């Protein structure tokens, strides 16, 4: 009920980001929703003396036909003062199950700092520029802004105090508009406990981190190797030598002596099998001196394997993976690559939030224009990670498969 | 006297760390002075400005051309930043009656922030400067002020909102000083509602008075069709850079309704620019291009208006040399609009990528203009696109579309095998070059004993790494395996170009097309891999 004074970083003006084109249906949804929000005192119409603007569009969450309003507060977030720090619950990723909840409805109670409101300005765009866009600014706490959960941390603490004093074994984390609840219960007991917590929040996505672990580097096991097989093996091992100290390939490359046809079978010598075995033993061990630096950015690279299969690696320094994975999940996306990529980025970002507490910077295997054209049509998350575009085909693609 | 409705002012502040502008006044002829006095007198009588005194240390220059010309340059440099594309005729919906209303004294009908009026002060110099100049300040929006258009626009919108809400059976478009009102009502009802509207504007003190065809923003707007205003292409035996910029500009502007407009051969002359004075001759390609553009601009072509109850269709055709053209229509042979797309600046490329990019462009433009994605008619087989997007290393997508058979069709010219080929020869290739003497060697050795090493003058490592592959492609059967240690060459070939700027790469492509099956393998260099003879190209 009381507004806490919020400012910006020294030497940084408010966000002035271009509003991108929207389809007619999304514009209608935004008009209706923002009308309703205006009638509820959540947002208010502003004059032209407000030069700031933040992009806004509409989506549809999982198992819901109701349109939702999403704001790209990225620029505003990076221009918003660094809010100060609760250490990330490292026990969250170690829990058997974790449920994601959308507590965004609770933010619209706390009013926003009057002086800061002009920075949350946004515009609903008109079709064919026939009429000037509708301009709004937030009066309460806007969903997506990094300052909102920071301001609502105390309130959320006072609200969730009885539940935490009741079930101390249930880990609770909060990121943006999302609330993560980790437990070791049973899926039925889990769902009932989630109903209990959500009604607990009322009167005031089912993830399984235990099924998500880290994957190693494996080598093929054959009875008869071809020249091509041994060549690929040597390439993979040579690549892996950047990550592991003792990988040697001289005895395997010794087999490739002479010019043989790629499909010709070569029997492995004893030294070669010994070397391969030693390399396996080395690969079974974890990587040497791999740590997480909270002061550095997280980098997430994604490779398209095909047939719905995607691979990803999260790291900070090259050849020092903090996380590896393979998104093979198929829902409704069979004929669409960009949709699959979007869902993959969402999941990876989610896991990144669970593990480290922040979002990574993606390196996407897609042309800038394609992604920029279609990524909003399949986005369902309330947060938005950073990304860049790699337009040169990586050779390492089949080395993670 | 009926009270004209109060228009709430917009709070204007200067940029922090600044005060009101203070610039001296320039000497004017007595004619100018008298004219400005006569103007500002009746201006004061109308309540647009007011007399002030020495209490205001702020002043901005003013000239006269009678017409008063106040310079707010420095005040613009001191004024804060405000908010605020033109509507496209193709997106406009066909209406039975359309009225154009231009409000006279647009800025002078909107009150200025009273706490900001003190900064819009100017001084008319008296004769011979034997007296302190006459002092004035603006009480309304000044002509040429930074904040005038935005504030006037917002005011106009605030005034128009209730009439629009109360009249859903008529559509209103707002643009600067003008309002455009369309309706499908009867002409009498329409004129009545127009009079109602200008009455509603008169309540707030806005005075309103053109007939089709409307000459608006380079467009000609007819009741049932739209086009562009006649394009004037100068014909000079001696061209300059600025003339090429103007020419390309006009061609671009004309290309939104005139299909087939090409501008590549004229745009290639704009490299190494920023010198506005030059004499650049044209190639036969450029002369024929401009002549073809004159051939298209020979007879006028019109576009129709948008009808929401019909599908939106966009058809694309390849024009060659990175050029693509498209037509957006709903009914056959009746275009809503047309357009073109030129390939980006790259070293290697293919048709599918350029087509995709084009599709993206048309999609964005369409979402801007009509607020929806059109169905696409593309010159590419479903199986071609299928194979492409399924075997592409990047993620790619094209919205709902259908194959139209109007040549030239976009195809895949070659497809690398995923696995090594049984019964095919195996070419271990390699190439290297001396960094100092620019002398290199490129060649191969095969499993059947076939070898070759070619000496090359003036070349690089990468050029030889490509040359070896080219050699392998030349002297091999319809099916061939190729082993290389060049990450560069593999990096190029995996990007699947069908056209390149390097002749060597182009020749490699031409060789690839003639093949049935080609498997390209990669290996680490200098790892003592037999077959991969680096020692054969090092001598
Ligand atoms: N000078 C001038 C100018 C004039 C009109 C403009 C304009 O007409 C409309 C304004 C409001 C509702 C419908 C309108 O039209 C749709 C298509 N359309 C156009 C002309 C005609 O004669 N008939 C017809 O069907 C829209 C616009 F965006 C700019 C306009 C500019």
């Amino acid at each position: 009920i009381e507004t806490v004074p919020v400012k910006l970083k020294p030497g940084m003006d408010g966000p002035k980001v271009k509003q991108w084109p929207l389809t007619e249906e999304k514009i209608k949804a935004l008009v209706e929703i923002c009308t309703e929000m205006e009638k509820e005192g959540k947002i208010s119409k502003i004059g032209p003396e407000n030069p700031y603007n933040t992009p806004v569009f509409a989506i549809k969450k999982k198992d819901s036909t109701k349109w939702r309003k999403l704001v790209d507060f990225r620029e505003l977030n990076k221009r918003t003062q660094d809010f100060w720090g609760i250490p990330h619950p490292a026990g969250l990723k170690k829990k058997k199950s974790v449920t994601v909840l959308d507590v965004g409805d609770a933010y619209f109670s706390v009013p926003l700092d009057e002086d800061f409101r002009k920075y949350t300005a946004f515009t609903i765009p008109s079709i064919n520029n026939e009429t000037p866009g509708i301009r709004y600014q937030y009066n309460v706490l806007p969903q997506g802004w990094k300052g909102s959960p920071a301001i609502f941390q105390s309130s959320m603490t006072k609200i969730l105090e009885p539940f935490k004093k009741q079930n101390p074994d249930i880990v609770i984390y909060q990121y943006m508009d999302d609330l993560y609840v980790g437990s070791d219960l049973e899926i039925g007991q889990h769902r009932t406990k989630i109903e209990e917590l959500r009604q607990h929040l009322l009167r005031w996505y089912e993830l399984h981190p235990d099924k998500w672990t880290v994957q190693p580097i494996v080598l093929p096991e054959k009875d008869s190797w071809t020249v091509n097989d041994i060549q690929k093996l040597v390439g993979k091992l040579n690549w892996a030598s950047q990550i592991y100290p003792g990988i040697k390939v001289r005895q395997l490359s010794k087999l490739l002596r002479g010019t043989k046809a790629l499909t010709e079978v070569i029997p492995l010598t004893e030294e070669a099998e010994l070397e391969l075995a030693e390399n396996r033993e080395i690969l079974k061990e974890p990587v040497h001196g791999v740590y997480y630096d909270p002061s550095k950015d997280l980098i997430a690279e994604i490779q398209k394997q095909g047939q719905g299969q995607w691979t990803y690696q999260i790291y900070q320094e090259p050849f020092k993976n903090l996380k590896t994975g393979k998104y093979a999940r198929m829902r409704g996306a069979h004929t669409n690559d960009v949709k699959q990529l979007t869902e993959a980025v969402q999941k990876i970002t989610t896991e990144s939030i669970v593990i480290w507490g922040k979002t990574p910077k993606f390196k996407l295997p897609i042309q800038k224009e394609t992604w920029e054209t279609w990524w909003t049509e399949y986005w369902q998350a309330t947060w938005i990670p950073e990304w860049e575009f790699v337009n040169t085909p990586p050779l390492v693609k089949l080395w993670y498969q | 006297m009926v009270p004209i409705s109060p228009i709430e002012t917009v709070p204007v502040k200067l940029k922090p760390g600044m005060d009101g502008p203070k610039v001296k006044q320039w000497p004017l002829t007595e004619e100018k002075i008298k004219a400005l006095v006569e103007i500002c007198t009746e201006m004061e009588k109308e309540g647009k400005i007011s007399k002030i005194g020495p209490e205001n240390p702020y002043n901005t220059p003013v000239f006269a051309i009678w017409r008063k010309l106040v310079d707010f340059r420095e005040l613009n440099k001191r004024t804060q930043d405000f908010w605020e594309g033109i509507p496209h005729p193709a997106g406009l919906k066909k209406k039975k009656s359309v009225t154009v209303l231009d409000v006279g004294d647009a800025y002078f009908s909107v009150p200025l922030d009273e706490d900001f009026r003190k900064y819009t002060a100017f001084t008319i110099p008296s004769i011979n400067n034997e007296t302190p100049g006459i002092r004035y300040q603006y009480n309304v929006l000044p002509q040429g002020w930074k904040g005038s258009p935005a504030i006037f626009q917002s005011s106009m919108t605030k005034i128009l909102e209730p009439f629009a809400a109360q009249n859903p059976d008529i559509v209103i478009c707002q643009y600067m000083d003008d309002l455009y009102v369309g309706s499908d009502l009867e002409i009498g009802q329409h004129r009545t509602k127009i009079e109602e509207l200008r009455q509603h504007l008169l309540r707030w003190g806005l005075t309103t008075p053109k007939e089709p065809p409307f000459l608006w923003m380079g467009y000609e707007l007819h009741p049932d069709k739209w086009t562009v205003q006649p394009i004037v292409l100068p014909e000079k035996d001696s061209w300059t850079v600025n003339d090429i910029q103007k020419l390309v500009g006009k061609l671009n502007w004309a290309s939104q309704i005139y299909p087939g407009i090409k501008v590549r051969q004229l745009s290639k002359l704009l490299r190494g620019t920023k010198a506005l004075t030059e004499v650049i001759p044209l190639t036969e390609e450029a002369e024929l291009e401009l002549a073809e553009n004159r051939e298209i601009l020979k007879e006028p072509v019109h576009g129709v208006y948008y009808d929401p109850s019909k599908d939106l269709i966009a058809e694309i055709q390849k024009q060659g040399q990175g050029q693509w053209t498209y037509q957006i229509y709903q009914e056959p042979f009746k275009n809503l609009k047309t357009g073109k797309y030129a390939r980006m600046r790259g070293a290697h490329t293919n048709d599918v990528k350029q087509l995709t990019e084009a599709v993206q462009k048309i999609t964005t433009e369409s979402i801007v203009i009509w607020g929806k994605t059109p169905k696409f008619k593309l010159p590419i087989q479903k199986e071609t696109w299928e194979t492409w997007w399924t075997e592409y290393w990047q993620a790619t997508w094209i919205p709902e579309w259908e194959f139209v058979n109007t040549p030239p069709l976009v195809k895949l010219w070659y497809q690398l095998e995923k696995e090594p080929i049984v019964g095919a020869e195996t070419f271990y290739v390699d190439g290297a070059a001396n960094r100092e003497t620019k002398l290199g060697k490129a060649g191969y050795v095969t499993n059947k004993g076939r070898q070759k090493v070619v000496p090359l003058t003036n070349t690089t490592n990468q050029k030889t790494e490509l040359q070896a592959i080219y050699l392998a492609l030349q002297d091999s059967g319809l099916e061939v395996n190729i082993v290389t240690d060049s990450q560069y060459a593999l990096g190029i070939i995996q990007a699947q170009p069908d056209k390149s700027e390097s002749e060597l790469v182009n020749q490699i492509i031409e060789q690839l097309i003639k093949k049935e099956k080609v498997y390209l393998a990669w290996v680490p260099a200098h790892k003592g891999i037999g077959g991969n003879e680096q020692v054969d190209k090092l001598v």
